[PDB]
């Protein structure tokens, strides 16, 4: 109830700010620009680096979603099979990240 | 009566980026031989004034925006996940108190980028649109070492919550157990919020090049409210105070000099080393930061365990 | 009006469902879905799942809807009827659905809805010193080993997959 | 059994391989001070 | 094919979360626990083919804890005759259903 | 009346937040660049005036033209002044800037940078010193504070 | 094998430092002795109620009262 | 039943029909695919949590991260086909018709 | 010389102190003079409606002792 209240609260104060600084000079006459990136019209060339970080992000984030239980996972009365899951998860978070980085994965942007 | 407490939230948020930004002048010159702003006011109190002033009677760009529909929505999800990320703060007491109050700042946190990537796909240039994939692609890859190390510093906690964590370093501040991940936490931090040594964009075209003086300064201020945010939450998480539930102006007060040193540490460190490459911050992070915080990781699930020092679900 | 806060968030999520689904452009789509995404989390978190809804602020917003938006920025150079004309029959199918619910309190397209506030569906209990969605996901560690074991496998060989197929070679 | 509508249907490729189908290039303006072209590949 | 490798192997893969009545953690129990119950008992060694049949009885019960159907039917139609009743005035509300109880405990 | 009072002190105060937050854009063209480094040193410190050391050219106010402008450099010089927003300034610093200097009677070179954008404060000296420069920048805010746009518009 | 590690501590020490810390996260709780008391401190705490046994006459060992003696004892976890 | 399960269903049919007619690009596709994947995420879990099917909370979770992982790899099959023909167009998708 | 920079800091402190100090003396005035109950789990939750209910006056801060028993 309060939260959503906070939320429009900072909504409606972010979006009265961004009104104001947007059509405050609006309202002056200064002038009329004709105004006739260092590459022209070159097309925006496809890196398959960018992409790569971009996935392995994702990858690595999903495991993270895995992750995040911990400190609940943590009060279990199966204390072994507990840690024994958490420290194979967190192996193969390693692993994935060795095999990225053995196969120049990680290269040129490293 | 709750929209007093938001208000008087937010109100001083505003406040302090204004005055951020005059100590952050004033403290780099005075480390740079020289003197900051003094002229405008009794020793520059007045500049923020007469530069918010100046930058709201400033022409306007007028770009030729691709969509005006997300140049419009960037300004507006930088400001409000700028001032949303302060509500579940103990100062002692938080104003929203969440259960899941860390989590919720991690969301935020990862929902923050799409302002750099709608203000980079806004503006017709294509160097701006490369600049602004790259700085997106720099944000992420330290939200993944965030993660982890919120996550592991969070063993020692027992839960989410913000409100615990003081409760926690009662005895011991929670860098003597974790100062690694105290170190790492900093770093990735300060190349979080983008700050020397990683802000690239201004190192030789930013995401916001065709932005208006007046957006510029918005976007301008809600980094600068990210930066005061990230140093309150490390203080939180680390350097934990003394609270008297009788007098929370003890906690108020050593949680905001602890805070404000922290951020003066941020302008101490942008104005002592050169920037990094963008090769050369991505093998830090994936090369040197990822495989310890993930060691130290395993270390503090696998510690408290083999130590019987369990804290408490509760 | 206020009872019917989950109701009116659904009818926020099918209504950005139609407008993303008409296919404007594939940002103005991702626009769309990170919205109905917000108004779902919005749904889970009004029926008491904060850490689910969490989960899909931090992972599908934050986390893939950036690469889905990233991707899209790396394609489709930047700068019609169809879409706006399957935009307004959506919102009339809708709507007309809205009206149908409301006017009659009972529906049935292929199963019967009842058009009642869903407050009733509620359980009357209390869960004592713990959520039952944070065990229930905690659970996974002691009970769910073998969904570790899957889960942990496929998402390597996930990253071995899109290694292999983006080389070229 | 050819017909009309196929009758643009090119057999596939012996080695079942198709064709395939430069770099960036950036104006470094004067915005001391120096000009440059800079041909870049990534 | 369905090979049977836990049942072969004594191991246990996915029966622990197969049923909504098994072993839950805390001892929490669901919504349904014992219309469940009551179903499983039935349908166990008979096939599918003499259980749907012979007690469906307890599945009727399971399925109206499990979606709630008839109650949800039986509150509209109460709620609709009050609305009648409430709208043409022949009926004046009780103090404790508008607010004005002072609830016990 | 009460317009007229109320229209001068917004006048004053709009002056005063411009003139007091002179954000600069450097040519960095010759030898008058150097001196404009120099007074941008810890001796003169250009900051302490609200004027910021290297601002961007989509944000800056003044632009200083410190050095030689030559004929292959003059239409980058018009294009980056128009991309300037308003409220603009220029600067002139130094005989190269001013008139054409040393070099004045040579084949390419500009005979003054007011042959392709209006100056405002023209800076003498070869190359004038940091003093010299600080002068010519707090004229140029003299110059902004006694404005008279408001009054002007009222007046219309 | 024993300038093996000197070079790669050497030349690599993050990554020494990395494996050093996985190698005693991993064998370390196996050989701690306060691993049953983690068990037995997760395992002693009352999450939810404990529900009384009708008395059909044969329970020496379960008490008729909290401060009986007869009963599980956490003394262990008052001194530990 | 409920309501909100009939908005989702309809969420779901609107995604489900946004997918099966594709329009111009293969991006759009993928969308609908995901938009289909929230709509069972918000379904499943409405319907554990209403129930307290304690045990079964875990399982949005291991949806979310499989299907994320499918859209990691058709999100590589379309930067494979873009740098194959400089767009991801669905109509230059028909060398297999001969 | 370098003590200038403390007028800044002292503004910044201010306008930091201020938002926790407004926070806290909203709680304890708004609760009674006490601290804002904590009801993270629903047992608490079901505590503050009984406390609420057995209040007598709709307001879960006005807690009644050993004068309300016979
Ligand atoms: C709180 C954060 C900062 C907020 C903004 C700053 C605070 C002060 C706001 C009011 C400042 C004055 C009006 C806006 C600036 C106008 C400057 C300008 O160019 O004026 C000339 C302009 C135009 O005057 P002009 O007719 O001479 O036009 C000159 C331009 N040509 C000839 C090319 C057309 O004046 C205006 O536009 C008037 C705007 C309103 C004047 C004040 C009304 C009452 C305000 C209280
Ligand atoms: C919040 C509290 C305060 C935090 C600190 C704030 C003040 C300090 C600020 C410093 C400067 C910040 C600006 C520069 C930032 C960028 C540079 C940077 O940080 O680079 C990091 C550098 C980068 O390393 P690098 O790049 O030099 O590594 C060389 C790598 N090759 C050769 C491949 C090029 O270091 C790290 O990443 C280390 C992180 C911390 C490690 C902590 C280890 C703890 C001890 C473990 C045990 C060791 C013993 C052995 C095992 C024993 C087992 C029993
Ligand atoms: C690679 C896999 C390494 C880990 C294997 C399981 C280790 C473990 O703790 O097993 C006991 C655990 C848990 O045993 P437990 O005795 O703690 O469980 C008691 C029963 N419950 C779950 C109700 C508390 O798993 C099992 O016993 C069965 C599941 C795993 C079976 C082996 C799968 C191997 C797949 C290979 C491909
Ligand atoms: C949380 C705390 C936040 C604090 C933020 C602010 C910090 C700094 C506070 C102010 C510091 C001192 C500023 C002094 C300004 C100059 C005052 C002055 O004397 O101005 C004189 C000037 C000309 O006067 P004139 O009559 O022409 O002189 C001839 C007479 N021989 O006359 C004029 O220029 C006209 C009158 C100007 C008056 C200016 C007064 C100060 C304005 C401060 C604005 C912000 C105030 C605080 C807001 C937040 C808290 C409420
Ligand atoms: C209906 C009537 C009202 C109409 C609207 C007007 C509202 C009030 C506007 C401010 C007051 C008007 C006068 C402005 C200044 C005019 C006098 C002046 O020029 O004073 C100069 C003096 C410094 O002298 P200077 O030339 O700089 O000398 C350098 C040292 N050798 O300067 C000084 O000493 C300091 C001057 C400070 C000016 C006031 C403080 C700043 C403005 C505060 C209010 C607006 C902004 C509020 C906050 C917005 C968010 C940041
Ligand atoms: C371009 C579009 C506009 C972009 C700018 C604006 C939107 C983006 C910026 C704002 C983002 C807001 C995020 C809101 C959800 C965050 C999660 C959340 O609510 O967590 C708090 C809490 C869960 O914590 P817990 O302590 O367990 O709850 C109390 C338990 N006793 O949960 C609660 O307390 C639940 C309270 C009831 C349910 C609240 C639902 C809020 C409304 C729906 C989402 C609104 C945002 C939609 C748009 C998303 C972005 C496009
Ligand atoms: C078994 C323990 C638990 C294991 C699981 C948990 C692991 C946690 C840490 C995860 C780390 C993930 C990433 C690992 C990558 C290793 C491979 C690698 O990077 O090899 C290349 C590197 C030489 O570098 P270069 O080829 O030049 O690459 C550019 C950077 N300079 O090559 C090297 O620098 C040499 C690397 C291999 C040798 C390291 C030896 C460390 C020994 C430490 C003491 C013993 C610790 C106990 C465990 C046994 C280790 C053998
Ligand atoms: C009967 C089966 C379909 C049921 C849903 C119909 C929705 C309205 C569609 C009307 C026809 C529009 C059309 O021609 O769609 C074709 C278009 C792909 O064709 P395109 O390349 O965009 O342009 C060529 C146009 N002949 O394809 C599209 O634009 C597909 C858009 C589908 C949007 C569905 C929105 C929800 C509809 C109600 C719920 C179902
Ligand atoms: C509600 C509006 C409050 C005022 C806006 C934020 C404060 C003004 C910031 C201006 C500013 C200052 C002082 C400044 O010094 C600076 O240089 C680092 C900027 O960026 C180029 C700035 O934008
Ligand atoms: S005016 Fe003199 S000092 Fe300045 S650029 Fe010309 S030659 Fe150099």
């Amino acid at each position: 109830m309060n939260l959503m209240i906070t939320l429009l609260t900072n909504f409606t104060l972010a979006t009265l700010l961004v009104t104001i600084a947007f059509w405050l000079p609006q309202l002056n006459v200064y002038s009329e620009k004709t105004s006739p990136d260092p590459m022209g019209s070159a097309r925006l060339p496809f890196s398959m680096k960018f992409f790569l970080v971009a996935i392995t992000f994702l990858l690595f984030d999903l495991e993270i979603a895995l992750l995040l239980p911990l400190p609940w996972a943590s009060q279990t009365t199966n204390l072994n099979t507990m840690l024994t899951m958490a420290l194979l998860l967190i192996f193969l978070l390693a692993v994935s990240l060795a095999y990225e980085w053995t196969q120049k994965g990680l290269e040129w942007t490293e | 009566m709750f929209m007093i407490n938001v208000l008087t939230l937010i109100i001083p948020i505003l406040l302090a980026v204004a005055f951020l930004t005059l100590v952050e002048r004033k403290v780099l010159g005075y480390m740079q031989f020289r003197k900051g702003p003094n002229v405008v006011g009794p020793y520059g109190l007045l500049q923020p004034i007469a530069d918010a002033i100046k930058l709201f009677i400033k022409e306007p760009l007028r770009p030729a925006t691709s969509s005006i529909s997300m140049f419009i929505l960037a300004p507006i999800l930088a400001l409000t996940l700028a001032l949303t990320m302060w509500i579940p703060l103990p100062m002692p007491y938080p104003l929203i108190n969440m259960n899941l109050g860390v989590l919720f700042m991690l969301a935020m946190s990862s929902l923050a980028v799409y302002s750099i990537l709608w203000s980079g796909w806004a503006s017709n240039s294509k160097y701006a649109l490369i600049g602004a994939l790259r700085a997106v692609a720099q944000t992420i890859s330290y939200e993944v070492t965030l993660a982890i190390i919120l996550l592991s510093v969070l063993l020692m906690n027992g839960s989410f919550t913000l409100s615990t964590l003081i409760i926690t370093q009662e005895q011991v501040w929670l860098i003597f157990p974790a100062w690694p991940l105290a170190m790492m936490w900093f770093i990735s931090t300060l190349a979080e919020t983008n700050r020397a040594p990683f802000d690239l964009t201004e190192g030789e075209s930013g995401f916001n090049v065709e932005y208006a003086a007046g957006p510029f300064a918005l976007f301008f201020m809600a980094e600068y409210a990210n930066i005061i945010m990230m140093n309150i939450f490390t203080t939180t998480l680390f350097l934990g105070a003394f609270h008297n539930p009788y007098m929370p102006e003890l906690y108020t007060i050593n949680f905001t000099i602890k805070s404000l040193l922290l951020s003066i540490t941020f302008l101490w460190i942008r104005a002592s080393y050169p920037r990094f490459r963008y090769d050369q911050l991505m093998h830090l992070l994936w090369k040197n930061f990822l495989p310890l915080t993930l060691a130290l990781c395993m270390w503090h699930v696998s510690l408290p365990i083999l130590l019987s020092s369990i804290p408490p679900q509760t | 009006m206020m009872t019917y806060i989950v109701f009116i968030l659904s009818i926020i999520f099918v209504m950005g469902f139609v407008g993303f689904s008409s296919k404007p452009s594939p940002i103005y789509g991702g626009l769309g879905l990170i919205v109905s995404g917000g108004v779902g989390c919005g749904i889970v978190l009004n029926f008491g799942g904060s850490f689910l809804g969490l989960m899909v602020f931090l992972i599908y917003l934050g986390g893939m809807m950036v690469v889905f938006g990233y991707t899209t920025a790396m394609a489709t150079e930047q700068y019609n009827k169809v879409v706006l004309g399957t935009f307004i029959t959506g919102l009339l199918m809708e709507f007309l659905m809205v009206y149908y619910v409301l006017k009659d309190k009972e529906v049935e397209i292929v199963f019967k809805f009842n058009g009642m506030g869903d407050w009733v569906i509620y359980d009357t209990g209390d869960s004592g010193f713990f959520s039952e969605e944070a065990m229930g996901i905690a659970a996974l560690y002691s009970y769910g080993t073998w969904l570790v074991i899957v889960t942990g496998w496929s998402l390597l060989i996930g990253v071995v997959v899109i290694m292999e197929i983006t080389r070229g070679n | 059994y050819p017909t009309k509508e196929t009758a643009h249907w090119k057999p596939p490729p012996w080695n079942d391989v198709d064709p395939p189908k430069s770099n960036l290039t950036l104006n470094f303006g004067p915005q001391g001070v120096l000009r440059l072209v800079m041909e870049l590949s990534g | 094919p369905f090979f049977d490798v836990q049942k072969k192997l004594g191991v246990d893969l996915d029966h622990w979360m197969t049923i909504q009545s098994a072993e839950q953690p805390h001892r929490i129990p669901a919504r349904c626990h014992a219309f469940e119950k009551e179903w499983i008992e039935c349908a166990h060694g008979i096939g599918s083919i003499r259980a749907e049949k012979e007690c469906k009885i307890e599945f009727e019960d399971f399925r109206e804890c499990l979606l709630r159907q008839k109650t949800m039917k039986r509150l509209n139609a109460i709620k609709r005759q009050r609305d009648k009743l409430i709208k043409e005035g022949k009926y004046t509300p009780p103090p404790h259903h508008s607010g004005q109880e002072d609830l016990r405990p | 009346s009460r317009g007229e009072y109320v229209v001068a002190k917004l006048d004053d105060l709009i002056n005063w937040a411009r003139r007091s937050s002179l954000w600069p854009m450097t040519f960095g063209l010759a030898c008058c660049a150097v001196e404009m480094m120099h007074m941008a040193a810890p001796r003169y410190d250009m900051d302490r005036f609200g004027v910021v050391f290297r601002a961007s050219p989509r944000q800056s106010d003044v632009m200083i033209v410190a050095g030689t402008l030559t004929n292959k450099m003059a239409p980058a010089l018009r294009k980056v002044y128009d991309q300037m927003p308003e409220p603009r300034y220029v600067v002139s610093m130094g005989s190269c800037a001013n008139g054409g200097g040393y070099y004045h009677y040579s084949y390419s070179v500009v005979r003054g940078c007011d042959r392709i954008v209006p100056v405002d404060i023209y800076v003498p000296g070869c190359p004038p010193t940091a003093e010299a420069l600080l002068y010519g920048i707090l004229q140029l805010q003299k110059k902004i504070k006694r404005e008279k746009r408001l009054r002007i518009w009222y007046r219309r | 094998v024993a300038a093996f590690l000197k070079n790669v501590w050497a030349k690599e020490p993050v990554l020494v430092a990395s494996f050093a810390i996985a190698g005693l996260a991993v064998i370390l709780p196996t050989l701690s002795p306060y691993t049953k008391y983690s068990l037995m401190i997760n395992r002693a705490t009352p999450y939810n109620y404990p529900v009384p046994l009708r008395d059909d006459g044969n329970m020496p060992d379960v008490p008729s009262h909290p401060q009986d003696p007869q009963g599980p004892s956490l003394e262990w976890l008052k001194r530990l | 039943m409920s309501l909100v399960y009939m908005n989702i269903m309809m969420a779901f049919t609107v995604s489900l029909t946004g997918l099966l007619m594709y329009r111009s690009h293969l991006m759009s596709s993928l969308l609908c695919l995901e938009g289909m994947m929230l709509s069972l995420f918000i379904l499943a879990t409405l319907m554990i949590l209403n129930s307290h099917f304690t045990l079964a909370s875990m399982m949005p979770i291991i949806l979310l991260v499989f299907a994320a992982c499918e859209a990691a790899l058709g999100l590589s099959l379309l930067v494979m086909v873009s740098n194959t023909y400089g767009t991801d167009y669905v109509q230059n998708l028909n060398l297999l018709q001969c | 010389m370098w003590f200038e920079v403390l007028p800044g800091i002292a503004v910044m402190g201010v306008c930091l102190f201020i938002p926790g100090m407004a926070t806290a003396r909203i709680h304890r005035f708004s609760n009674g003079g006490r601290e804002k109950r904590v009801a993270h789990y629903s047992y608490q939750w079901y505590l503050m409606e009984r406390d609420r209910r057995v209040s007598g006056v709709n307001r879960y801060y006005v807690s009644k002792g050993l004068e309300n028993i016979d």
